[PDB]
């Protein structure tokens, strides 16, 4: 019944969802992001938001579905494979985590805004390779 | 945990 | 609707404040959709039905607003703003029997409430208008 909202109202609804996320209100934030992912099928921020909420609630497989779609919407964003790699790790899937942290390092290395993440992705990758070996 | 894009 | 079910008190209130904010900004069809969701998702609240009825009036959906105000009055019988605004819609609908009644009732409810003392004579003045 919310279909057809203006961008400016979507923006305020994204703000609302982001704020609930910052306050650790993950169930409520998840619902707001799930709404926005229905309203706008292409805005990667909404899928990042939905993923992050599910991750914080321990719903790793559902977090992976959101991160996977998001990554299709912004092929340059290092957060998707990075947080996906965390979920794979918590699921005991070392090969998935290694792939994600590898991709995240490559995406983050190409962008100066993401210099801290690049180093984290490299650190996590090294940690995971150490466990497989 | 995850760093989301700031709104406004 | 189905998915947006079960939000906390604080989130519902922030959502309500966004609806209001968009209504105060002239974005009435966005506000309308927000208010209708609130009317459906949350337990009864005066401001939702008043907000929704207010949007619908700004959009000249005088029949749909009247539905909102009538549900409101039904669930909140001491609130003078429902029959007052319902009378306003009755007027635009050219139903002066309806208008006369709502203003009369609006007037009677407000007179019994110290906070609404001013409102009682917007109703009073509007009542005299209708009886002619």
């Amino acid at each position: 019944m919310l279909r057809g909202l203006s961008e400016d109202t979507l923006e305020q609804l994204y703000a609302l969802g982001f704020n609930q996320y910052q306050a650790g209100k993950w169930d409520d934030a998840q619902k707001i992001f799930q709404a926005l992912c229905m309203l706008d099928h292409y805005d990667a921020r909404y899928f990042l938001g939905l993923g992050a909420c599910r991750q914080s609630l321990g719903l790793y497989e559902q977090a992976l579905q959101s991160y996977s779609y998001g990554a299709l919407m912004d092929i340059n964003e290092p957060r998707f494979p990075f947080h996906a790699a965390e979920c794979h790790l918590q699921l005991g899937d070392l090969d998935g985590a290694e792939s994600g942290f590898y991709s995240a390092r490559a995406l983050a290395a190409a962008q100066p805004a993401h210099e801290a993440l690049a180093a984290r992705a490299g650190a996590m990758l090294e940690a995971v390779t150490a466990r497989k070996d | 945990r995850v760093e989301l894009n700031a709104p406004r």
